[PDB]
């Protein structure tokens, strides 16, 4: 499976949530940023590593980052 | 002792902005982890010109 | 004003001044041709 | 030197100009006396002679062809030395106003509009300017104005 | 003929490997912090002295070497 | 029903938005920070339907717009007739066909590049053109510089007259949706008013300038003993000599006696022996009876009258119970969208131009074409890159539609939705065609290379050895050559003498004589079916998964021209419709340039050279085709390597600008390669630490240096790919054919 | 010979170029400041931040062999 | 069968015409519609296209294992995940910004990436 990370500097704008086309990410109560949410990872055995989020994420640099790794039917995107 | 219109160099080596002066839009007055926001005059490569930083990764120049 | 603005633009300049650049260098090889040394 | 020759003394240079001439004459051979043919084949025949006697002060391989000296030596300096400051002097010259108007953009409302849609008063003012680049320069390099410091530029992670 | 190209081939592979791992020490092996300050570190603080440069001598040859050949050919 | 309304004075001219580059884009109209800014605004400036969601002013862009285009093409050919004028030995030429070479561009006198003023003949010193214009304007009856002068005037009124429209329908009155959306009135004008009267009109000019010009010509008169055009209008007497129809006037038109006309309108066939082009007489002929045919055709379609179809109508009754739906919406498709239009209108021009080329070549339409054969090359060549270009033009806006214009409710179990529904089979049996024919196509040469290699020359497929005959193709030719007389009863003589029966010369050299195919023709014909499989494999792929595929579920959205969905799913590089025309190109290119390549040697092969007094024909490479086209070693050896030394050998000659271009062309395709096998990950980062040193002298500029995109990347990459391969072809080419033929 | 040796001089300097650049941004630069965490040998980095095609040191060796060849010819 | 599918439920007032992720135009039941696709992608961008296009909200997204097995996916929470709702834990949070991340050389033998804290 590819792994999905959450960095501290997420200003919980909700954009890298609205790009997954594989609904990995969820945003979740934080105090951390004003918005009062951070993004969450929790579905990324669905994540196929299309990186959409990392697009969408206005963060310099990213807060949400995809390291590729050990592919599945899932992450290789098979209907076969 | 930062506020909006605070000249700032940029101390956060990930940064696009690193060693560059930005401006101080605003200092979020709630304990929140990145208070500062700061804008630049040149646009990083997804063409954005600011983003939130720790004190510690501002010098008030 | 606006013509003018225009005719200040990149592409314009950049041309009147590569075609002026090239008729110099194209009339001192007509008056001067063969020119190997100073 | 028996490599190099002068030119005007080079037997193969001179096969080279009557070769050059024979090819213009077989041509010409073609054509009759006052034909635009004829005239046109003629003011290249002439140019040929002009030319060869040009570079006979050249030195000249075994190949009969000009070879150019580069090594500093004051004797062949019109052959790199001059055009070589020449070529300095202008470039010089060119990046140098272009500095300038660069630098003049930067203290303006929309310095990227400038950029694009130049101030043509500014950009003429600038590269007038050009022709004592070099004191210019040594002005702005004595001063601390040419260089901008380590600690302003913007460099990547090491 | 066949040995000064078989060679020459041979030696340009091995360079270019050279630099793989050259490449793959910096992502793999290189510890800033136990480099502090040394000629290795010192590197990587002007990288962009040491590309900007090679990039100006690569151009010069370039437009020069293929300027002289074109002025020839023409 | 059919009505003209227009809007007025609906935009203002002024130069304001010249000074406002990137207005046309909410986007781009903000101005640059990078440098990916200025690519935008250039990629961008013609992509109507992304600046506007106004159908309307898309349309009214596009037909101003569209008088652009005619202005320039005005300019173009008003030049090509000035040149002609000014600059020619046209007029020397006429009195000399076969002896003095066309030429009409004269070099300035400058670093030497008067070397290129070859010696053409003529009494002028210039360039050899191959563009054929000097057989056009023969065939059109030009005799002097006036007429081509008044023709080049004339092409600059055009070109103000198209100017001032293009400016007048959009600025001032500028047409609505409604007016475009006619495309009954549309057909009907283009069919019977464009084509019809445009056929009409020149069969017009033929029969009063071109036949008695020509026929005077051709008798052997001076081109200044003619009597001018005019002459033959106005003296009926002068006209009645030459054509002795022309006693009876118009009489036995409107009595229905136009046997009578046997003089000016023949069914001939075959080719003037003396100008080895088509009999003029012919050709007035065909134009006056494609003339009719067309303004018959043009009063098909219901306009405002009661009378004539709806092509709405027809579309929906063209179902069957295989194909659901059938035509329904297709009507509603085509208008409603500019890019539907263009995929279709592209396919067919494109397609029309290879037509063209094929019948220029085999029916030499132009007195003095055929022995012409740089001339003949180029056509050929130049008609089929026009078409090749067009066909990938087809794919590209048949995909830009499937993403942007195509609806599931318009597209409800027709003909289009039918299609997407099975494209899964469609793409895995053009695969499987593919597959099969690229192996029994290519696998053939390299068989062939490899029995030759090993010296088994009894095991190869040839004329020899293993015989493909292409027996359909033989026995269509031999139907051609048997038609006159036969299944074309009034026909004298074949419509191309490539099919079979006399070898036309003019002078000595070889206008037209049977192209005998045999193994050599049956193996690159199936190559040729081959690169044409696989160039639709590509383009349809684009099509067909446009909006969709089991890898990208919702790829429309991305839309169609992007670079990728990231590097997840494996990697998802080049699945946009626009990556598919990009990859389509190249095997364009690869297809093209083999027609090319196969015609260029079999011509000169089999079919171009000269004739002696004995009467036995020497053909320009003495018919190596048939043991040398069978294997890949034969064309690079007795083909490329060969044919090349005209080009390598032209320094110090004319010719030198060819050899010149031929390493100017190898370079830039080369270049290509660096743009095509790169990516930009690793061009911004150089550029980082360029941008650091400008920095460093504080002379770096305000709008920041971008790589390209991975777009214009690719798009760099193949522009320069074929830029530099057609380029290098051309050179080889030129060089040869004016060299040897 | 002066003039080949140029060509020679121009591969060994941009060959050169492609490696160093390789080597020097392989642990990251401004369009990739974590590339250290992806590893020597990478796709890219996805279309965002104007895109990353071939941004990997592992690309560089890639680049690198085409200027070899080209040098050693 | 051999592989995971995904079953789509969703209902709807009106008969739409929509297209489906597999390519070519369907009408959906004026009630309840049920849906058999290979990925959970194509579920998903079927999903957007009945939210965005049809204002179509109460779609469930299941995932059958050829076991027999149905797996309720999407919304998760019956909230969608780009709304902050009560109840969710984070997941693949790291400390500080992806510059605090180690060398690989300190992480080099080791089960820990560069982004372990
Ligand atoms: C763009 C820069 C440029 C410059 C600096 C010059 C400069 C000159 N021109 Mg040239 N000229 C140019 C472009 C230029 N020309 C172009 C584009 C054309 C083609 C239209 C000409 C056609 C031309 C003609 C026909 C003549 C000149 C002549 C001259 C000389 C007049 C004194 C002077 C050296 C004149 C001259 O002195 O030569 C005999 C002359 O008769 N020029
Ligand atoms: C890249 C390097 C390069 C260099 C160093 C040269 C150098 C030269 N070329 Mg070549 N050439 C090149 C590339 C190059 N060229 C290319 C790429 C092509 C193909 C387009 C050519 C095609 C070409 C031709 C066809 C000819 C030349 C000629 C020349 C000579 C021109 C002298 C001149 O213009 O008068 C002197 C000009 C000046 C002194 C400039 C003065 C500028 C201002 C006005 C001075 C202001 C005062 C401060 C010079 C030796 C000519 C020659 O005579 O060869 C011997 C010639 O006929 N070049
Ligand atoms: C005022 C303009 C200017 C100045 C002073 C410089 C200066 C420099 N450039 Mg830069 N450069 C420029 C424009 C300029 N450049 C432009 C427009 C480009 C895009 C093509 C570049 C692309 C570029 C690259 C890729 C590299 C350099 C490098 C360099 C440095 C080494 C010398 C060199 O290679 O120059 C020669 C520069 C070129 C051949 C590039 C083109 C130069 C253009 C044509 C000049 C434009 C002049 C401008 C339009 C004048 C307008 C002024 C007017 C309005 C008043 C030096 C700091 C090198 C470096 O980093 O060295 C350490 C290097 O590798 N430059
Ligand atoms: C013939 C093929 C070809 C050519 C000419 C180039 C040229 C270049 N490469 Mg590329 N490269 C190639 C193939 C080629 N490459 C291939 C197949 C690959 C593998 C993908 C690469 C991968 C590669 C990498 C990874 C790098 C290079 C770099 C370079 C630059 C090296 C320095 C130099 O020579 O500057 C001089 C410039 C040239 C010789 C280019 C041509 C300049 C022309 C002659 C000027 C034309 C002006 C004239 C007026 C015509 C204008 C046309 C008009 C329509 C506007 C140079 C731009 C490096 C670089 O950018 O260094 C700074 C670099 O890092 N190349
Ligand atoms: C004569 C004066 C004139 C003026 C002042 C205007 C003014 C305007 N026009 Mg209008 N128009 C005119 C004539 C004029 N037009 C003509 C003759 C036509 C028929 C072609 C049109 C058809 C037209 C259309 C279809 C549109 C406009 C639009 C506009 C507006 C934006 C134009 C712009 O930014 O262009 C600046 C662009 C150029 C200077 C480039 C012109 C390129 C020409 C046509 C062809 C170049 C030849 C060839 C390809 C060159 C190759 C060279 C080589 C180096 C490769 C502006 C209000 C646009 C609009 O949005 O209005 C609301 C719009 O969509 N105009
Ligand atoms: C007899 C009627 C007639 C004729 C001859 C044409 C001809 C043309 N139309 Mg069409 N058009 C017509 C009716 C006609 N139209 C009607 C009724 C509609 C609305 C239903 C349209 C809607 C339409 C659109 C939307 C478009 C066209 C376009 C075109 C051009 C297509 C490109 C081409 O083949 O250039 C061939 C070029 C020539 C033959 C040279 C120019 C010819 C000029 C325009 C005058 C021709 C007619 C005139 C009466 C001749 C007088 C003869 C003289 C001896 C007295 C072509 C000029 C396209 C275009 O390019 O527009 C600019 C385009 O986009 N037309
Ligand atoms: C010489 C260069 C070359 C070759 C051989 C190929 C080969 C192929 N391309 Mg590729 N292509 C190329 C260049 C090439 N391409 C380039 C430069 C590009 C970039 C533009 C592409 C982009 C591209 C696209 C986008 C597509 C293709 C497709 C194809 C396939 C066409 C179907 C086919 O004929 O398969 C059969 C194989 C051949 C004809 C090659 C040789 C066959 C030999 C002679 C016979 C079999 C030999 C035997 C099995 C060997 C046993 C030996 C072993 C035991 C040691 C074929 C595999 C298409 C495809 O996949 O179609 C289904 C396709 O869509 N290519
Ligand atoms: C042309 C021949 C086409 C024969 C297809 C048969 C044909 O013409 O049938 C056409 C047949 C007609 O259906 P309908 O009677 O419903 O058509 C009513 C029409 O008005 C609507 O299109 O439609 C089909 O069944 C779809 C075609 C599938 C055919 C699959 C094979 C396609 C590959 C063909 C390979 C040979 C190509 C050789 C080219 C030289
Ligand atoms: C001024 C200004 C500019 C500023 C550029 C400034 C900073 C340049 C920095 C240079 C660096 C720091 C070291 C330079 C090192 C100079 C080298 C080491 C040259 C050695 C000489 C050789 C060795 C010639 C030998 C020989 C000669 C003697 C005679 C020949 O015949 C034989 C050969 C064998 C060629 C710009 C860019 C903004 C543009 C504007 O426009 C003007
Ligand atoms: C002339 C002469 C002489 C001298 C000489 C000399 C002195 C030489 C030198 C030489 C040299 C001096 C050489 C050099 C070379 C080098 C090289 C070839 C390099 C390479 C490199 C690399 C590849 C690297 C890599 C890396 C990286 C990138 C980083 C990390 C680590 C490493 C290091 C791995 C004598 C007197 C003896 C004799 C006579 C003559
Ligand atoms: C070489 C290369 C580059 C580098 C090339 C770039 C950035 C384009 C170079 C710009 C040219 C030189 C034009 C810039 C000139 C300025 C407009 C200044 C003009 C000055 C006078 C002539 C007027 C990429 O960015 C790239 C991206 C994706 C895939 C492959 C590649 C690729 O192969
Ligand atoms: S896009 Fe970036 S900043 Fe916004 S919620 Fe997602 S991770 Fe946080
Ligand atoms: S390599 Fe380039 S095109 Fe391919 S997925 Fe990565 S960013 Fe996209």
């Amino acid at each position: 499976a590819h792994t999905v990370k959450i960095y501290d500097n997420c200003i919980g704008c909700t954009q890298c949530v609205r790009a997954c086309p594989l609904d990995v990410l969820e945003m979740v109560p934080w105090d951390g940023c004003k918005a009062g949410q951070m993004a969450s990872a929790p579905r990324t055995e669905d994540c196929v590593g299309c990186k959409r989020c990392e697009t969408a994420c206005p963060t310099d640099f990213l807060s949400i980052r995809v390291y590729l790794g050990g592919e599945t039917t899932r992450s290789m995107g098979l209907a076969y | 002792m930062l506020k909006k219109g605070s000249l700032v160099k940029i101390l956060r080596p990930e940064s696009y902005w690193f060693n560059e002066v930005g401006t101080v839009v605003s200092v979020e007055t709630s304990k929140v982890l990145y208070p500062v926001l700061v804008r630049f005059e040149k646009v990083n490569y997804s063409g954005l010109n600011s983003t939130s930083f720790a004190l510690e990764e501002l010098q008030e120049i | 004003m606006n013509l003018k603005k225009y005719l200040s633009t990149a592409p314009v300049v950049a041309t009147l001044w590569l075609f002026l650049t090239a008729g110099i260098l194209i009339e001192l090889n007509r008056f001067y041709p063969d020119s190997l040394f100073y | 030197a028996d490599v190099l020759t002068t030119c005007q003394q080079n037997e193969a240079f001179h096969k080279r100009e009557a070769n050059e001439i024979r090819q213009l004459q077989n041509r010409q051979s073609k054509y009759d006396a006052n034909s635009g043919g004829y005239l046109a084949l003629q003011a290249q025949i002439d140019q040929v002679h002009k030319r060869f006697d040009k570079y006979g002060e050249l030195l000249c391989g075994q190949d009969g062809l000009p070879h150019l000296i580069t090594d500093g030596d004051w004797r062949h300096a019109r052959e790199f030395t001059i055009p070589a400051i020449l070529f300095l002097y202008i470039t010089g010259w060119i990046g140098w106003v272009g500095r300038s108007y660069l630098q003049y953009t930067k203290q303006t409302k929309n310095p990227t509009e400038q950029e694009i849609i130049l101030d043509l008063p500014m950009a003429f003012k600038y590269m007038l300017s050009g022709f004592l680049w070099p004191l210019s320069a040594w002005q702005e390099y004595r001063s601390g104005k040419l260089l901008a410091k380590e600690d302003e530029i913007s460099v990547s992670p090491r | 003929a066949a040995l000064y190209t078989h060679h020459q081939y041979i030696a340009g592979l091995l360079i270019v490997g050279a630099f793989a791992h050259g490449a793959i020490f910096f992502i793999r092996d290189y510890d800033p912090e136990q480099n502090q300050d040394n000629v290795l570190a010192r590197m990587l603080t002007h990288k962009e002295a040491i590309i900007s440069h090679l990039s100006w001598v690569s151009l010069f040859l370039g437009f020069h070497t293929l300027g002289l050949y074109v002025h020839n050919d023409v | 029903k059919v009505k003209v309304v227009v809007d007025r004075d609906v935009v203002a001219t002024s130069f304001e938005k010249w000074a406002k580059p990137g207005h046309f884009s909410r986007s781009l109209a903000k101005g640059p920070k990078t440098t990916t800014w200025i690519w935008n605004l250039h990629a961008d400036a013609h992509d109507f339907d992304s600046h506007t969601s106004s159908l309307e002013e898309v349309s009214r862009k596009i037909f101003s717009a569209h008088f652009g285009q005619l202005a320039i093409i005005f300019i173009w050919l008003s030049g090509m007739y000035f040149h002609g004028a000014r600059f020619s030995n046209y007029v020397a030429w006429l009195s000399n066909p076969t002896g003095i070479k066309p030429s009409a561009q004269v070099v300035w006198p400058i670093v030497g590049q008067q070397i290129l003023n070859a010696d053409v003949g003529g009494g002028i010193q210039g360039i050899q053109i191959t563009s054929g214009l000097f057989q056009l304007w023969r065939a059109s009856g030009i005799v002097n510089e006036l007429q081509l002068y008044v023709t080049a005037i004339g092409g600059l009124v055009m070109a103000g007259l198209m100017m001032f429209a293009g400016w007048f329908h959009y600025h001032k009155a500028a047409p609505k949706l409604e007016w475009f959306q006619n495309v009954e009135s549309m057909l009907n004008h283009h069919l019977a008013g464009l084509l019809g009267l445009g056929s009409l009109s020149w069969a017009g000019h033929q029969i009063h300038v071109s036949l008695p010009v020509n026929k005077l010509l051709d008798a052997g008169v001076a081109p200044s003993s003619i009597p001018l055009p005019h002459e033959f209008i106005l003296n009926r007497n002068l006209m009645a000599e030459l054509y002795p129809s022309f006693q009876q006037g118009l009489a036995p038109f409107f009595t229905l006696n136009w046997k009578q006309y046997s003089d000016i309108l023949t069914f001939k066939g075959g080719l003037s022996p003396v100008t080895g082009g088509l009999w003029l007489t012919d050709v007035a002929h065909h134009h006056l009876a494609i003339a009719v045919l067309f303004i018959v055709a043009g009063h098909m379609y219901r306009t405002n009258w009661g009378i004539g179809h709806s092509m709405k109508q027809l579309l929906e009754a063209h179902k069957g119970p295989l194909t659901g739906e059938g035509h329904k919406g297709l009507y509603e498709v085509l208008t409603t969208s500019w890019h539907a239009n263009l995929a279709i209108n592209l396919a067919m021009l494109g397609s029309l131009s290879i037509i063209v080329a094929h019948h220029m070549y085999s029916m030499p339409p132009y007195p003095y074409l055929a022995t012409d054969y740089p001339t003949q090359l180029s056509l050929f060549t130049h008609h089929m890159w026009i078409g090749g270009f067009c066909i990938v033009g087809a794919g590209a806006h048949a995909a830009i539609y499937m993403v942007r214009d195509y609806s599931p409710t318009v597209n409800y179990n027709n003909v289009l939705d039918r299609m997407i529904r099975h494209r899964d089979a469609i793409i895995s049996h053009l695969n499987w065609v593919c597959i099969f024919l690229g192996t029994h196509s290519f696998g053939l040469y390299i068989h062939n290379d490899t029995m030759r290699a090993l010296g088994r020359a009894q095991d190869m497929f040839s004329d020899t050895a293993i015989q493909l005959q292409p027996v359909l193709a033989q026995w269509i030719q031999q139907i051609h050559t048997l038609a006159p007389g036969n299944t074309a009863v009034n026909a004298l003589a074949t419509a191309s003498y490539a099919f079979g029966a006399d070898t036309v010369t003019v002078g000595s050299k070889i206008a037209m004589m049977p192209i005998k195919l045999g193994t050599a023709d049956f193996m690159v014909h199936h190559i040729h079916a081959f690169t044409i499989h696989v160039t639709v494999l590509i383009l349809l792929k684009g099509v067909l998964f446009a909006r969709n595929s089991r890898l990208i579920p919702d790829k429309a959205n991305l839309g169609f021209r992007f670079p990728c969905d990231g590097p997840g799913r494996g990697g998802t590089c080049q699945v946009s419709a626009w990556d598919h025309v990009f990859l389509g190109l190249f095997w364009m290119y690869n297809a093209l340039s083999v027609v090319i390549f196969h015609f260029s040697w079999k011509m000169q092969s089999d079919v171009w050279g000269t004739v002696s007094s004995n009467g036995t024909v020497s053909h320009i490479t003495g018919g190596n085709f048939a043991q040398s086209a069978i294997t890949i070693n034969g064309w690079l050896r007795d083909f490329l390597w060969a044919q090349a030394s005209q080009v390598i050998q032209s320094y110090g000659s004319s010719l030198s600008a060819y050899g010149l271009m031929f390493l100017g062309a190898h370079f830039v395709w080369a270049f290509s390669l660096m743009f095509l096998f790169s990516g930009r990950g690793y061009w911004q980062e150089l550029i980082e630490s360029i941008v650091w040193a400008h920095n460093k002298l504080k002379v770096a500029p305000s709008i920041a240096p971008r790589a390209l995109s991975i777009t214009q990347g690719r798009a760099v990459g193949v522009a320069h790919y074929l830029l530099g391969g057609i380029a290098t072809t051309w050179a080889f080419f030129l060089a040869r054919i004016i060299s040897v033929g | 010979d002066f003039l080949v040796h140029h060509a020679i001089a121009l591969g060994l300097h941009t060959t050169t170029l492609i490696l160093v650049k390789g080597a020097l941004d392989a642990r990251g630069s401004k369009l990739m400041p974590d590339k250290k965490d992806f590893g020597y040998s990478f796709p890219c980095d996805g279309p965002g931040r104007g895109g990353t095609c071939d941004i990997s040191a592992w690309d560089a060796f890639y680049l690198a062999m085409f200027w070899m060849l080209n040098t050693i010819g | 069968e051999t592989e995971e599918k995904y079953a789509m439920t969703w209902s709807s007032n009106r008969e739409h015409v929509f297209e489906m992720p597999t390519g070519g135009a369907a009408t959906m039941n004026a009630g309840d519609n049920l849906l058999y696709l290979a990925r959970k992608e194509q579920a998903l961008a079927l999903a957007t296209q009945l939210r965005t296009q049809f204002k179509i909200q109460d779609y469930k997204i299941y995932r059958i294992f050829p076991s027999g097995e149905v797996q309720y996916l999407h919304p998760k929470d019956g909230v969608l995940p780009y709304l902050v709702n009560e109840g969710r834990e984070q997941v693949g949070r790291i400390k500080a910004t992806i510059g605090k991340n180690v060398n690989p050389a300190q992480v080099k033998f080791t089960s820990k990436a560069t982004y372990d804290r």
